[PDB]
């Protein structure tokens, strides 16, 4: 799920129009045989970009021609944590809907719940427990979802998780 | 021209954010009762270096303008971080294009090009700056600072942070006042006076390698030396320059407001006559600009390029015109890391003179026909705008109104630079003229898991910052002139994430604790420069008429699409356009 | 006018005394070897604020007089306190009156009168403030700071200070310097490059509830928002505006020496025109006072008088207008804490707009006799000197200590002069002090040996007291992208009474938490709530008037006779009016 | 005694070798010192004036003259890099084991200012390798302390 960072023209262009959300120039680029995994120097590729900055029809372009829904970044990250902890309640639909993995850590035992946790995104934390998302998984500090809505003083948090 | 004044400040190690928030702001709301005050700007940028620009009416008498600018600053002084005032702070009242760039190089090849800026900073510059018109000197280059490059393996060993490190510096490259024998008001009959003498700040690498750090538990000691890698280097190492492609350094002068341009040139050349007979063997001065006969290149790449591919760009203009004009062309004189947008990693600029108008006949071989086709040969360059040029469309700054953030600002442009693109009949090239976020890596430290183990937030801190980022800790002197001591991690103990667990801070208990203890990190976007515009946050956009539009029809198309934009984003015209 | 430049510094929860002997004393020192100045006088009062202004000759380059006094300034500037250093001293050129203001209210009402003063203070000051020819400007409430109340209680059964509030707040609301990854010089063949991003400051209540100030032995944690209520408000709590009668704030807006006022004005309006469509809903603009179709009212207490009976009176004073007068008056803009002695709790003023001239038909409905009229029905307001007036034949005397006599002993010659004045209704007419009397004051010793003995630091001591009962500006937040201050006080509450003293703990160096009352003793004192000084001693300005057809020269003649009978060692001199 | 003494004191500080040897024929006290007891023999040392060292010698100045904190002209030339007057004293008599006021003899000097030459003359003359000074430190010691590798191949 690193996937090795070639600066190869048509994956870098493809790794700019997903960040940018020129929906069409990814169009065009993934049909001109671009890498559809190509990473920067980061390890994101551009599911990761298209996650973070909100942009769905691209995301769903590149799911459709075999993007890496799992892609970690050189933290261990993936597209869903990004969605997760930015908000992005459509993307992180079609994210799991395509196999995301609900439960994934990265190098800090974070997982996309605790994002969602931590912003106080509700829907999203409701989503995720929806796929399977393990309410009591623990980070690196032992820090729980709960732990975080205590933490954060976040009553409606709480009550989600019960 | 509407005189400006231009305030700079520094924050070794600081991020945009950090710069605009510590300083930028505190400056801004602290710029009032200063009269014919037009308009202000700021750029606060990640090379942790901010600038603030306060343009004046039409006839403001600029000496006036600058005194009032400099007494508010001085007010506002005990505001700002330590770490910026005791950098220097400065003020200055100068036309915003050089005047002439002093180059200096060594013709035997016997000094390299860090050499010769420090050579530069230390004999030469100081003279310049205080020559009557000398509104402002660049140099192209850094002066030397004792460097104590720090090495976080042989720390641990020891049991000792780079706080450690700090603190054994200032005790021991320290300069002490101690009276006198004799001194008085003396007892009767004293027949002796005399200065004490204690200590004295330290001169050469051999000094600071054997600081005394501590005495083991068998009475080993441990020097500065056995964990830090102990040099003479650039403050910096950010500006490098060359010379038809050879090391170089020099010094850039812009004319202070309303100095005579003539005038100022030659008292510059009659103190660099001053100093010449006193170089080193091999220094010599070269004249690569002075203002046809000369032009500029602008080297512009994307934000997050590296200095390598700079220097690629900038090989590649410089073998252009020591090749292909190589008949029409003397000299290139060309800097990686200071361009047209001043300082950053991203930047050059090129500074060209051409051989005598006589001997380049032809319509063909003049100013404007070379800058032309240069700009042609340059523009299938990749990921770079280059372009050659001499020293109008449109300056629209869009604005933060509301407390939106830098994120919904971005976005506002975004709408306005689609907007803009659907009417290419009436718009042309509207682009924003700063630079786009980037990555950057955001670490939280865990203040339970700190407090649990007893580690103390300002050691966490001191010892990522002074690291990672570099801190200023004291002065000392360097063949008779007082330069910098900087402490910093050594280049490969600060490259990659692995290396920020291997750095390792000690707990109250004297217990050493590595640094992925107590912190979790990730990869984020934000921006490598912040702009401000009258004290709010701001993006400035360049544009022009498309051909066969006048600039009002267009200014005015331009504030229509404007009117669309979401709440609490307004704009101004600036510059060229008020 | 002859022009003048003032000097002003504000010190949190300082007395008079403290100001002068810390702030004002050292300041004056420097002011000597300045072109043109005819004379200087300060006054230093327990809000904690200095102000000194220097008088320069007519026709003084105002420019010039501004950047000679700050250049004295800054010789006494790294002698000052860095609580006065930190909140910006700052040195004007201005006339000593109002220009206008800028009302600003919210016709929705869904904002309260604190909200509307953050507003203006965020969105609207500066602005106004770099105006070309704006002198002063003057800001009708606070803007808002994060405010840390403390509750003594619970500090105490934690184990913590205040100081332990203020040391956490400092290193958890941090914007770190913290380098980059890759950065220069690297080594050769780097190709990642990204800043490192460690804390940055905290931008919200619930931020700053959840700053960790220990960690118990059991696991468990104390945050702040354990120890102290959190919320934004007020750098401070002392000025508070109405718009008939109406929640509000404003801008008090003075001209620049030599400024064009027409001109100003205009350049003010096209500002806020920029403003204006970005205000949320409900917020307005008004103009209640532009410089006659207007007036003013002051209002003065005694000293010792709470906000709510300047308050009391100021209701008054705006209930006649709107009243009495009612067919006459546009509009009255009041403020509670502000005045023309400037900032006080003793003080108010009213700006008052009157309708159209042509809606006025007669004499008695032009502002001479409504300010007549005003005057007359405020002359019998109990403890308190309150006129209406539109914008000579005085005089103005300053009694002076010469000897180090000492405040007691000038104001028993002050009285001296004012009883044998009062003896002369022939000559002088109300010949009175122009400041303020002293008041109880709440004096308490630190007794050293006994903190000694305890292990209680005299700067833990200091910080408790002072951060409790005066506040403490800790350092700053960034509120919805802008730099704003952080301060921690006591809950109202727990610093109401002198028994509450007793309810504060310090933490020994051994752990133990000792009460105020063990190393500390109190008494009621009097002392000043505002010194004044001419040309740098102390001094007690007084003003009077030469009695019907007696020339100002022969007032001011007897003046100096009765001057001469008292104590060695008191001087005068005449300023203002009375110096040609 | 004398006024001369007091000439003397300056020529020699001064460099001024004719002065020197006109006031020493009229008499002037060879072993005149000044307030911080230097004779004109510790002045020629440390200010490198040779021939007034020579001619001092030979007119009775005493080789092993102490100032108040214990130095004596050896110490100083030693200290300064003085290679030719290092010889001169010790040719004529000069204590090479003479410890100061905080047991600091030439050769802990010479070998803290890594004058090599120096070094090696005094060791011939029989300096005490060893000599250790009221910290306990020999020239070896200073020698590593301050990684003068070529100084601790000699010790």
């Amino acid at each position: 799920h690193h996937h090795h960072h070639h600066g190869s023209d048509l994956g870098k262009k493809l790794l700019e129009a997903a960040r940018a959300g020129r929906d069409d120039e990814v169009r065009i680029l993934m049909a001109n045989g671009a890498d559809v995994n190509a990473a920067d120097v980061v390890g994101w590729t551009p599911l990761h970009l298209a996650a973070y900055w909100g942009h769905l029809e691209i995301v769903e372009v590149l799911l459709k021609n075999g993007a890496d829904v799992n892609a970690y970044d050189t933290l261990g990250s993936t597209p869903l944590h990004l969605a997760a902890h930015f908000g992005h309640l459509e993307i992180v639909e079609v994210l799991l809907k395509n196999g995301a993995d609900v439960n994934a850590k990265d190098d800090n035992g974070i997982t996309p719940l605790h994002l969602a946790a931590n912003r106080g995104h509700l829907e999203i934390v409701e989503v995720l427990l929806k796929y399977g998302a393990d309410v009591n998984a623990q980070d690196k500090f032992g820090k729980t979802a709960f732990d975080i809505s205590i933490n954060n003083g976040n009553e409606d948090l709480a009550e989600i998780l019960q | 021209a509407p005189p400006a004044v231009t305030i700079s400040a520094s924050y070794p190690g600081a991020d945009a954010k950090t710069v605009q928030d510590t300083v930028t702001q505190v400056i801004e709301q602290n710029m009032n009762g200063i009269d014919n005050l037009m308009y202000m700007s700021s750029n606060s940028d990640s090379t942790g270096t901010v600038q603030i620009t306060l343009t004046f009416e039409s006839g403001t008498d600029a000496d006036i303008a600058q005194v009032q600018v400099q007494n508010k600053l001085q007010l506002a002084m005990p505001l700002l971080p330590q770490e910026v005032q005791q950098q220097g702070v400065s003020v200055e009242k100068s036309s915003s294009s050089f005047l002439m760039v002093v180059g200096v190089i060594n013709t035997d090849g016997t000094m390299t090009q860090e050499d010769i800026s420090d050579y530069v900073a230390a004999n030469m510059k100081d003279a310049i700056s205080r020559t009557s018109g000398v509104g402002d000197v660049q140099l192209f280059g850094s002066q030397y600072a004792m460097r104590i490059w720090m090495n976080p393996n042989e720390l641990n060993k020891f049991q000792l942070t780079p706080v450690d490190v700090i603190t054994a510096i200032k005790a021991q490259n320290a300069q002490v006042a101690a009276g006198q024998l004799g001194g008085t008001p003396p007892v009767k009959g004293q027949q002796l006076n005399a200065s004490i003498i204690a200590q004295t700040r330290l001169t050469s690498t051999e000094e600071f390698g054997k600081i005394l750090l501590k005495v083991n538990q068998d009475g080993s000691r441990v020097l500065l030396r056995d964990v830090a890698k102990i040099e003479l280097g650039g403050e910096n190492y950010d500006i490098i320059a060359e010379f038809n492609g050879q090391p170089a350094s020099g010094l850039g002068i812009k004319l202070a407001t309303g100095a005579n341009a003539l005038d100022t040139a030659a008292a510059i050349r009659a103190e660099l006559a001053k100093m010449e007979p006193f170089f080193p063997s091999g220094l010599k001065i070269v004249y690569p600009y002075d203002t046809q006969g000369v032009f500029m290149t602008m080297v512009q790449l994307p934000a997050g390029a590296t200095q390598e591919r700079t220097q690629k760009v900038l090989n590649e203009v410089t073998h252009y015109y020591l090749t292909k004009e190589k008949n029409n062309v003397e000299s290139v004189f060309a800097v990686n890391g200071f361009g047209f947008a001043g300082r950053g990693q991203n930047t050059g600029i090129a500074f060209v003179s051409l051989k005598d108008w006589a001997d380049r006949p032809g319509e063909e071989n003049k100013v404007e026909a070379i800058t032309m086709r240069a700009t042609r040969a340059f523009s299938q360059i990749k990921d770079a705008m280059v372009f050659a040029f001499n020293l109008t469309g449109f300056d629209f700054e869009l604005i933060d109104q509301a407390g939106l953030g830098h994120e919904k600002l971005t976005q506002a442009r975004n709408q306005l630079l689609a907007e803009a693109a659907k009417h290419p009949d009436m718009l042309t090239s509207v682009r924003p003229n700063g630079l786009e976020d980037t990555p950057q890596f955001k670490i939280d430290i865990d203040q339970e898991k700190a407090q649990a183990l007893g580690v103390s937030i300002n050691d966490i801190n001191t010892t990522l910052g002074a690291a990672w980022g570099g801190s200023y800790v004291n002065d000392f002197i360097d063949r008779g002139r007082v330069k910098k001591v900087y402490v910093m991690s050594e280049a490969k103990y600060r490259m990659l994430p692995d290396d920020i667990g291997d750095w390792y801070v000690r707990a109250a208990d004297g217990q050493m604790v590595p640094f992925s203890a107590f912190s979790s990190s990730r990869w984020e976007y934000g921006s490598p420069r912040l702009e401000r515009y009258n004290g709010l946050p701001s993006m400035e956009i360049l544009g022009q008429a498309a051909p066969g539009k006048s600039t009002g029809e267009a200014m005015e198309l331009m504030e229509q699409l404007a009117s669309k934009l979401p709440t609490g984003v307004g704009y101004d015209w600036t510059g060229m356009s008020y």
